[PDB]
């Protein structure tokens, strides 16, 4: 919006405001994945670090 | 009085010569001129493109008819406006033109007619 400007009363002139604006946008997304597995080879004959037997 | 009589002057002409006009949100037939210094303006006078009154020998340069009373000393029009206003195209007006000395009315009327301005005969 702007400021009006004075006009002569007998001239009957006038001013007008401009229209508005509209637009659109879009977004992608991020994907994450993780993988793990357990095997018996990690259990057999493995001493617990905090103990002796 | 000293001479036996005293006169306080007549009333200035009122703006009533307009009979038809292109009524528009923005003034379609009305233009505004910057007043000339020390120049008195009265309804019915003919103005050139620069606001100076038409004089003999250049009736072909008539541009518009003044419809505002302007006072030079106040530098202000009646109703207190800062500019002069005149009809410059596409209107019908009463035949009450005010012309300077030796100005040919027919030439002025023909020149204005080219702009779509018509004058209605006025009775006594």
């Amino acid at each position: 919006v702007s400021l009006l400007d004075a006009v002569d009363r007998d001239s009957r002139k006038a001013e007008t405001s401009a229209p508005e604006r509209v637009r659109q946008i879009s977004f992608p997304m991020m994907y994450f994945k993780e993988v793990e597995s357990i095997t018996p080879d990690e259990i057999q004959g493995v001493r617990q670090p905090g103990t002796a037997n | 009085a000293y001479q036996g009589f005293t006169k306080l002057g007549n009333r200035e002409p009122l703006n009533d010569i307009i009979l038809w006009e292109q009524i528009t949100p923005t003034g379609h037939s009305r233009k505004e001129y910057t007043p000339q210094a020390s120049t008195e303006y009265r309804v019915g006078e003919v103005l050139k493109a620069d606001g100076t009154k038409v004089q003999a020998g250049e009736e072909a340069q008539a541009d518009s008819v003044c419809i505002v009373n302007f006072y030079a000393d106040l530098q202000l029009s009646y109703h207190g406006q800062l500019k002069v206003v005149g009809i410059h195209r596409d209107a019908e007006l009463k035949d009450l033109l005010t012309l300077e000395a030796s100005v040919d009315a027919a030439a002025v009327k023909t020149a204005l007619a080219a702009k779509g301005i018509d004058f209605v005969p006025t009775g006594l």
